[PDB]
C-alpha cells in the first residue's frame, strides 16, 4: 500500500523533550556522512510513523544531525547500476522518499531544520521540507542541489519545492540548472536559508526558540507553507500567467544557448519537471519530477557522469595513483621560473593556498608583469565579494618577483616555467639546482618535451619531475605530473600532494612524446584539420565542436594554441620515429596547417588564424578560408563530424592505456575531462567507450561496430585497437 | 466529382494595430458584418441551403473562443442548421477553411458552405492561447523551436538576399497596393466596417503607407528574447552567422480583419440564382522543415500544379502572402516566377497579415483580378508556422 | 467519388475528472502515445503518405493551444510534410475531424489522414477559451443563451421522462460498460498510457461505477448552472411549458474526463499501396440541428439526412451509437426513431466511461467499428449531440 516504507541499522535518534519537541537526530553508524541510502529511507520511515502516531503529545519536530556535516548525497553505488527495468524500483523509491517528506512537511506542527554542516542534495532536500531553515555560519558548510552534475536532478521534492519557494526562472537559473553550491551567507541572502547563527551550539536552541515563538505567535499559520495556503501566489506567476507565459518560450533556447546543442538531459528534464510541476497541485507536481528522475537514473548519461564524477574523482583524491607507504613533507618555498602565463598563473594558485612563492624571470620588469596576473585577479575577487581585502594582502605579499638566482635560497620545490627548449631548460636548471635546498622538488612545466631528457640536466636526477599545468591556471583544475624513468616515488607523492594542496586535480602519467593530454587533444585538433582541408564548412566543424560537448570549438582553439608550435610539434615527432628506424604516417592536417603557415596566418598570437582577430577579440571566420580549401565541396553528417572528432580521442586514449601511459581509467577519464575538456556527459574519452549508444545499440561492442563504420569511410586510424576487441 | 465553384468572396478593410479602428470592434462583429453583407447582394438566397460555416482562427480565445463560426451563425441569424467550425492551421487557416469547403462540396455532402476567417490581432495577440510547442520544455527543445522572424533572416542570408533587396520588394507591394486601391480594384470587394448606428468605423486598409521610399525604409532597426539565433543555427550548422534584413517596413502588418467566401456546387448556384465566379482546380499540402518555418509553399505549390496537371507557364497570377520579403524572393527565385505575375496588387507587407483570414482574403483578391484581367488561372499559396504550406489554384468562369 | 475506409481506430483509457490517473499527462502525450501504438501496429508504413492530421479540440487553450496536431506531428517526429489542424465544432469535433478526413479523401485531393480529437478537462477545463457569446452580453442576450444541462432538462420535461426513467437508463449505461470491459471487446482498441519509462498510468476507464444501483443513483442531488436565470431565460422561447423538471444529476449525464481517440481513414489506394487491411467504410455523413436553447435535439435530423443520404432506413441499422450527454437526450432519440433498445449504445456510453468533448466522436466511432466486426454485422450509425443546437452523424459499412 501508501507506505513510508520500501533489515538496516537505525540512522535517526529520537528524543521528545517536556514541552512536546521531538528531536531527529540523523546519525548513520556506517559511515561519517548522513546519506539518502536504504537505511534512511527505513528509519525516517519508523519515525515519521512514529510523529503520526504520537501526534497528540507532539508540538515540534527539530531536525538534526550528529556529524560533521548536516547530510550530504545519496545512494550513487545504487543509482549507477538500475537498469531501464529497474525503472520501477527506482521510481517507487522517490515516491517513498518523498512521501515521508511530504508527511513531515504537513503534520499540523512546525519543523525546523538544524544546519550544522554541509546540506547537500538530498540533505538540503529533507531542509526544504521543514517550515524553518538554520544554519550554522561555519567553515566548510555549504547548501545546494548538485544533482545535475552527476547527470540526475533533485528528485527527493527539492524542484518542486525550490520552484514553489523562487519560481520557476529563479529556482532553475541560479539553484537547479547547474547545482551551484552556497555558503550560508549566500544561502540566506538567495532564501534557502531563513536565518543564521555563529556556532552550531546554538542551533538546536534556536530551533525549539522558533518553534516555540511560532505558536505563540502565529498558531493558524505554524507548520504550514506557503504553498499549503489559500491564496498561495507562485513568485513570477504560473505558465498559465500572462506575464510568464510571454517569456516561457525562450526558456529551452537560451538553455539550449549555453549548452552549445550538446546532448546533456538532465537540464533538459529540470526545465521540463519544473514548469510541467508549475501547472498542476503540489503532489501531482511532485510525481511528475520522480518520473523524469527515473528517467535520468536508468539513462547513460548520468550513469556515465556518476562514474566519472563520483567514482573516479574519490578513487583519485583517495590517492589510487599516489605511490604507497610514501609519507608526507611539507613545503616551505616554492620558486617558479618564469613570469609568462603559466608562471603568473603558477605563482597565483600557489599563493592562493597559503605557499611564499619567489617569482623569478630574466628581469624584474618582467617577473613585477608576472605579479600583475595575481594583482589584476584579485582585483577582480574584491569588486565581486569573493574575497577580503585582508586576505588579498596578504596572498599578494607571499608573491616575491625577481630576477637573481639567489633568491632561490631556501626553495624545496621549484616549478619551471621557461620557452619549450631542451638546451635551454637544462641551462635554467642549472643555475638554480645548487642555491635550492637539497631535497627540493626540480619540476618542469613542458606540454610535449620528455622527461627524462630534461632530466639530465641536473644531478639529482630522481628528484626531476614532470609537473603539466594548462592555462588559465587560475581556472584549469587539472595538473599532470609524468614520471621520468629515473623520478623517485617520494618526488611523485610530493607533486601529488601538492596538486591536491592549491586546490587541482592529479593525474599520473609515464614519460612518453606528448604524454597523455598533448597527445589526444592533437587529434581533436587534426581530425578538425583534416575535415577543412577535405572541403567541409568552417562553420559547421566549429558546430560538431560545440554540439558534441567541446568548451571550444577545435578551428578556434587552433588559432590558440599556435599553428608554428602545431608544426613544429609534427617535426619533432616524425624525428622522433624515423630517426629511430620506425615509421610515421604523416596526417592529413599536416598539409593544413603548412598551408596556413605559407599565407602568414599561424594563430591568434600572429592576428591572424581561421578567425579574424581586430582589437583585441575574435572577430568572425576569415573570408578567403572558403576559397582556400573548397569549403562546402564535402558536407558529410554532422553526427559524423562529431563522432570523428570524439573516437579520435577515445581512440588515442586506449592506446596510452595499452602502452602503460595511463595506468587507471579513472586517470583516463578525469584527465580527459579536466584536463583537455572532454564532454562530460561520455564521462571521459575511456568511459566513452563503455557507454556509446548510436543506432547500432550500447556498449564496447556498439563502439567498435561504429568505429569501423568510420574507419571505412575516413580512414584507418578509427581501426579498433585489440584491447577492445572480444 | 462535383466541381467547387466561387460565388461571392469579400472581406473587411485591415485596421492597424497601434490606435487601430477596428480596436473596438468585437471579432465576431467583423463576420456578422460580411454575413450581412451577402444577404444584401442575395436577399432571395435560402440560407436553408447553406450546410456548414467554416472560419478559420489562429487564437480562438477570448472574444475568438468558442467556436466563433457558430456564434456568427447565432448572432447574424442565420438557420441553426448552418453548422459553425472553427479551424486552426496558423497561418494558412483561412486558405484551409476555402479549401475543406471545396473538398466537402467535392465529396457530394454538402451542398453550399460558407468559409473563410477572421483574427483581431490587436484584442486577441497571437500567442494569447498558449500551445505546447512553446510553453512545454520537453517538446520546445526537441523539435528546435525558432520565431518565423529569424527564419525569414536566414533564408535571406543563405538565398543571398540583402537588405535592399528586401526592401525593394516592400516598396513594391507598397506602391502596387497604393494603385490598386487609387484604380478602385477592391471596390466591390472591401466591405467597409460600420457600427450599430451606420456610423463609418473602416472604409480603407489602414497599414499602408503609400508614400514609402527606400530611404525611409533604410532607417528601420531590423525574437529579442535571446537564444534562438543559436538555436537555428545548430541545425543549420552550415551558416556561421544571421544578417538580419527584416523590419517593420518588409514584413507583415500587424492588422485586424475578416473575410467570407461562398462556395457550392454548379447545382447549388443554379437553384440559388447565384452566378459563378471561379472555379476551384486544385489544392494541395505540403511542407519543410520547422526551424526554418516559411519554406513549405515551394513543394506545396509544385504538388498543386501537378494534380491540376498544369506547370507555371500555366498560371496568370501568383499570389503568395507577403509574410516577409525573403519568403516572397525566396519563392519567386526557386520557381522563376516573372515579376509582373507575382502579388500584382500588393500584400501584407503594405495591407497587413490578419492571420485567421489572410488565406481567404488572398483568395478573395485574386478572383477579382482574373476578372479585372479577362485572364484564366491564378494560384494562391501561404507559408505557414511549424513548417507547412497550402496551395489553391482557381480558374476564371 | 473516392470511397473512404477506415483501417485504424483506438483510443485512450478515460481517466477521471478528481483525482485522475491522467491529470499528470499532458494533452500532447495523449496524442504522441496513439501515434505511437499505430506505428508500433504498422512498423513499415511509409510515413510520408500521410497528408494531414486532423484532431478535434474544443478547448483549444494552454496545453491545447497552438494547433495541437501540428505539435503531435512534430512531437512524434511524423514527415514535416504531414499537416496538422486543430478543428472546434463543440461536442462532436472528433466525428467532425473523422468526417472531414473522409470527405478530404472522397475529393481525391488526400489520400491517407489521420483524425481523431484530445480533451484533458481534468487540465483544460470546459469554458477555459472563454468564448464570444460569453464575452459579449449583446449577443448572449439575444440568442437566449441556456446550458447544455437545461436543455436536458426541458427535453425530459417535454417528453415527460421522470427521475426514474433517466436514471433506469444510467443503470444499464453503467452495465453494459461493464459487460464490454469484462468481455474483452476494448482489449485491442484502448491503448494504456505510460510514462517516459514505460511504466504504467492508467489501463481502464476509471469514471465506471460497475456497481452501480437504482437505490444509489435516486439519492443524488440534481446539478453554468447552479447560478441563476437560465431557468427563466429557457421558458421565455419555450412560453407553453411552465416549468422544468430539473432530473438531470451526475449519476445520469456525461462524466468529466480527459482522454484522446486516432482514427487513420484513407482510400482503396492508400491501404493497398501500405498493405493495410480495411476494417470498416465511411457510407455518408450529414450535418443539422435545432433550437439552440433546446440545444440537444441536433442528432434526429442529423441522423435522418444521412439514412436517407444512405438510402437506408432505420431497419437496415444494426447498431445506433450515440453520445450519453444526458439521459433524457438518448431516451428522446430511441422515442422519436423507435431505435430498438438492444441496438442502442450496446456497450455503455458516456455516462460510465466518460465524455472527453474534442475526442468522443472519434472514441465511439472506434467503439462501433470494433463491435461490428465482434457481432459481424454490416452497418452502425454514429452521432452527436452539438452546443448551440447542431447535430453530426455518420453511417459506415464493415468490410
Ligand atoms: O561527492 C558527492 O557525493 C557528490 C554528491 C552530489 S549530490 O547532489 O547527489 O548530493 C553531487 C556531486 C557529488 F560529487
Ligand atoms: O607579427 C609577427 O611576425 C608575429 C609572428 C608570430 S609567429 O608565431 O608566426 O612566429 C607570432 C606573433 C607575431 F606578432
Amino acid at each position: 500500500g501508501s507506505s513510508h516504507h520500501h533489515m538496516p541499522d537505525n540512522t535517526i535518534q529520537w528524543d521528545k523533550d517536556a514541552d512536546g519537541i521531538v528531536t531527529l537526530t540523523m546519525d548513520d553508524p556506517s559511515g561519517s556522512t548522513n546519506v539518502m541510502n536504504e537505511a534512511y529511507i527505513e528509519s525516517m520511515g519508523k519515525a515519521v510513523d512514529r510523529l503520526v502516531a504520537e501526534k497528540d503529545s507532539i508540538t515540534g519536530v527539530v531536525v538534526a544531525s550528529a556529524k560533521k556535516t548536516f547530510f550530504a548525497g545519496g545512494d550513487v553505488k545504487t543509482m549507477i547500476q538500475a537498469r531501464p527495468e529497474d525503472a520501477g524500483d527506482v521510481f517507487n523509491t522517490v515516491e517513498t522518499i518523498k512521501r515521508q517528506l511530504r508527511t513531515l512537511e504537513t503534520l499540523g506542527k512546525p519543523v525546523v531544520a538544524a544546519i550544522n554542516g554541509a546540506a547537500l542534495g538530498g540533505g538540503l532536500e529533507i531542509a526544504l521540507a521543514c517550515h524553518h531553515r538554520i544554519a550554522a555560519d561555519v567553515k566548510g558548510s555549504q547548501l545546494g542541489l548538485p544533482e545535475v552534475t552527476l547527470g540526475l536532478l533533485p528528485g527527493g521534492g527539492g524542484v518542486t519545492r525550490t520552484v514553489r519557494m523562487f519560481g520557476i526562472q529563479n529556482a532553475f537559473v541560479s539553484v537547479l540548472a547547474q547545482g551551484t553550491r552556497f555558503k550560508p551567507a549566500k544561502a540566506k541572502e538567495i532564501g534557502l536559508v531563513d536565518e543564521l547563527v555563529a556556532t552550531v551550539e546554538e542551533l538546536v536552541p534556536a530551533a525549539k526558540a522558533w518553534i516555540k515563538e511560532e505558536l505563540k505567535a502565529n498558531p493558524d499559520g505554524a507548520g504550514v507553507q506557503p504553498w499549503d495556503k489559500k491564496g498561495y501566489k507562485m513568485p513570477g506567476g504560473t505558465p498559465s500567467s500572462p506575464g510568464l507565459a510571454a517569456i516561457l518560450p525562450s526558456f529551452p533556447s537560451n538553455l539550449r544557448k549555453q549548452l552549445k546543442g550538446a546532448p546533456m538531459p538532465a537540464p533538459r528534464a529540470i526545465l521540463a519537471a519544473a514548469v510541467e510541476g508549475a501547472q498542476v497541485d503540489f503532489d501531482t507536481a511532485s510525481r511528475i519530477e520522480s518520473r523524469y528522475f527515473a528517467s535520468l537514473v536508468t539513462g547513460q548519461v548520468a550513469k556515465n557522469m556518476m562514474q566519472a564524477f563520483f567514482f573516479d574523482l574519490q578513487a583519485i583524491n583517495a590517492g589510487g595513483s599516489r605511490p604507497e607507504g610514501i609519507g608526507k613533507t611539507p613545503i616551505k618555498r616554492i620558486g617558479v621560473l618564469g613570469a609568462g602565463m603559466m608562471g603568473a598563473g603558477i605563482a597565483y594558485v600557489s599563493a592562493k593556498a597559503g605557499y611564499e612563492v619567489v617569482l623569478k624571470d630574466v628581469s624584474l620588469e618582467a617577473a613585477a608583469k608576472g605579479k600583475g596576473y595575481s594583482e589584476k585577479l584579485e582585483a577582480k575577487a574584491l569588486e565581486r565579494g569573493r574575497t577580503t581585502q585582508e586576505r588579498s594582502d596578504a596572498l599578494l605579499a607571499r608573491i616575491t618577483p625577481t630576477a637573481d638566482a639567489a633568491d632561490f635560497k631556501g626553495v624545496d620545490f621549484v616549478i619551471e616555467a621557461v620557452f619549450e627548449n631542451q638546451e635551454l631548460k637544462h641551462k635554467v636548471f642549472g643555475e638554480i639546482e645548487d642555491i635550492v635546498e637539497p631535497n627540493a622538488i626540480l619540476g618542469s612545466n613542458t606540454s610535449t618535451l620528455p622527461i627524462t631528457g630534461l632530466a639530465t640536466g641536473v644531478k639529482r636526477q630522481e628528484d626531476f619531475i614532470g609537473i603539466h599545468f594548462f592555462s588559465p591556471v587560475d581556472k584549469m583544475p587539472l595538473v599532470e605530473i609524468i614520471k621520468g624513468e629515473k623520478t623517485s616515488d617520494e618526488a611523485l607523492a610530493r607533486v601529488f600532494d601538492y596538486t591536491l594542496a592549491i586546490g587541482k586535480t592529479p593525474i599520473v602519467v609515464n614519460d612518453s612524446r606528448g604524454f597523455f593530454t598533448s597527445r589526444v587533444i592533437g587529434t581533436f585538433v587534426n581530425e578538425a584539420l583534416a575535415m577543412l582541408g577535405e572541403g567541409v564548412e568552417p562553420a559547421s566543424i566549429e558546430q560538431a565542436g560545440s554540439q558534441a560537448g567541446y568548451p571550444a570549438p577545435p578551428l578556434q582553439l587552433s588559432d590558440e594554441l599556435n599553428l608554428e608550435l602545431m608544426h613544429k610539434i609534427a617535426v619533432a615527432t616524425r624525428k622522433g620515429v624515423e630517426d629511430a628506424g620506425g615509421t610515421y604516417q604523416p596526417h592529413p592536417a599536416e598539409a593544413v596547417v603548412e598551408k596556413m603557415i605559407e599565407l602568414g596566418r599561424s594563430g591568434r598570437l600572429k592576428g591572424a588564424g581561421f578567425y579574424e582577430y581586430a582589437d583585441g577579440k575574435r572577430s568572425g571566420l576569415w573570408p578567403g578560408l572558403r576559397e582556400t580549401f573548397k569549403s562546402g565541396s564535402s558536407q558529410p553528417p554532422l553526427q559524423d563530424m562529431i563522432d570523428r572528432m570524439l573516437f579520435a580521442e577515445a581512440l588515442e586514449t586506449q592506446k596510452c592505456l595499452d602502452e602503460g601511459v595511463l595506468t587507471s581509467t579513472a586517470d583516463a577519464n578525469i584527465g580527459s575531462i579536466m584536463g583537455i575538456g572532454f564532454p562530460p556527459w561520455t564521462g571521459g574519452s575511456a568511459q566513452f567507450i563503455v557507454g556509446y549508444s548510436g543506432p547500432a545499440g550500447t556498449g564496447k561492442a556498439a563502439f567498435v561496430a561504429r568505429a569501423r563504420e568510420l574507419a571505412a569511410a575516413y580512414g584507418d586510424r578509427f581501426l579498433p585497437p585489440e584491447s577492445l576487441l572480444s | 466529382s462535383e466541381e467547387a465553384f466561387i460565388y461571392e468572396a469579400i472581406r473587411t478593410p485591415r485596421g492597424k494595430q497601434k490606435n487601430g479602428s477596428l480596436h473596438e470592434v468585437k471579432p465576431l462583429s467583423l463576420v456578422v458584418g460580411l454575413i450581412d453583407e451577402l444577404r444584401k447582394r442575395h436577399p432571395d438566397l435560402d440560407e436553408n441551403l447553406i450546410s456548414d460555416v467554416i472560419l478559420g482562427c489562429v487564437s480562438p480565445v477570448g472574444d475568438q473562443g468558442g467556436d466563433i463560426a457558430r456564434a456568427a451563425v447565432l448572432a447574424s441569424g442565420m438557420p441553426v442548421t448552418s453548422g459553425g467550425v472553427q479551424l486552426n492551421r496558423f497561418c494558412a487557416s483561412g486558405l484551409e477553411a476555402v479549401n475543406t469547403a471545396a473538398q466537402k462540396v467535392r465529396s457530394g455532402w454538402d451542398d453550399l458552405v460558407l468559409a473563410g476567417g477572421v483574427e483581431s490581432m490587436s484584442r486577441v495577440p497571437m500567442g494569447s492561447d498558449g500551445g505546447a510547442m512553446g510553453l512545454d520544455p520537453a517538446t520546445n527543445y526537441d523539435v528546435m523551436f525558432v520565431p518565423q522572424s529569424i527564419g525569414a533572416d536566414l533564408i535571406a542570408t543563405i538565398e543571398g538576399f540583402s537588405r535592399e533587396d528586401v526592401d525593394a520588394y516592400a516598396l513594391r507591394s507598397q506602391q502596387k497596393a497604393a494603385e490598386a486601391w487609387s484604380g478602385g480594384y477592391f471596390a466591390k470587394s472591401v466591405v467597409p466596417v460600420r457600427d450599430q448606428n451606420g456610423l463609418l468605423i473602416l472604409d480603407h486598409d489602414e497599414h499602408m503607407r503609400p508614400d514609402t521610399t527606400k530611404e525611409g525604409l533604410a532607417k528601420l532597426k531590423p525574437a529579442a528574447l535571446g537564444g534562438f539565433d543559436d538555436v537555428a543555427l545548430q541545425k543549420y550548422h552550415w551558416v556561421e552567422k544571421i544578417n538580419h534584413v527584416h523590419t517593420g517596413g518588409n514584413s507583415s502588418g500587424i492588422v485586424d480583419g475578416a473575410a467570407l467566401v461562398m462556395i457550392g456546387s454548379a447545382a447549388a448556384g443554379k437553384l440559388q440564382g447565384l452566378t459563378p465566379r471561379a472555379r476551384i482546380v486544385a489544392t494541395a499540402t505540403s511542407g519543410a522543415d520547422p526551424v526554418i518555418m516559411l519554406t513549405g509553399p515551394t513543394p506545396a505549390t509544385r504538388k498543386v500544379l501537378d494534380r491540376a496537371g498544369l506547370t507555371v507557364d500555366d498560371i496568370d497570377l501568383f499570389e503568395l502572402n507577403e509574410a516577409f520579403a525573403s519568403v516572397v524572393l525566396k519563392f519567386q527565385k526557386d520557381l522563376n516566377i516573372p515579376d509582373e505575375k507575382l502579388n500584382v496588387n500588393g500584400g501584407a507587407i503594405a495591407m497587413g497579415h490578419p492571420l485567421g483570414a489572410t488565406g481567404a482574403m488572398i483568395l478573395g483578391t485574386m478572383v477579382d483580378e482574373l476578372e479585372r484581367r479577362n485572364a484564366r488561372r491564378a494560384l494562391i499559396t501561404l507559408c505557414i508556422g511549424g513548417g507547412m504550406g497550402v496551395a489553391t489554384i482557381i480558374e476564371r468562369v
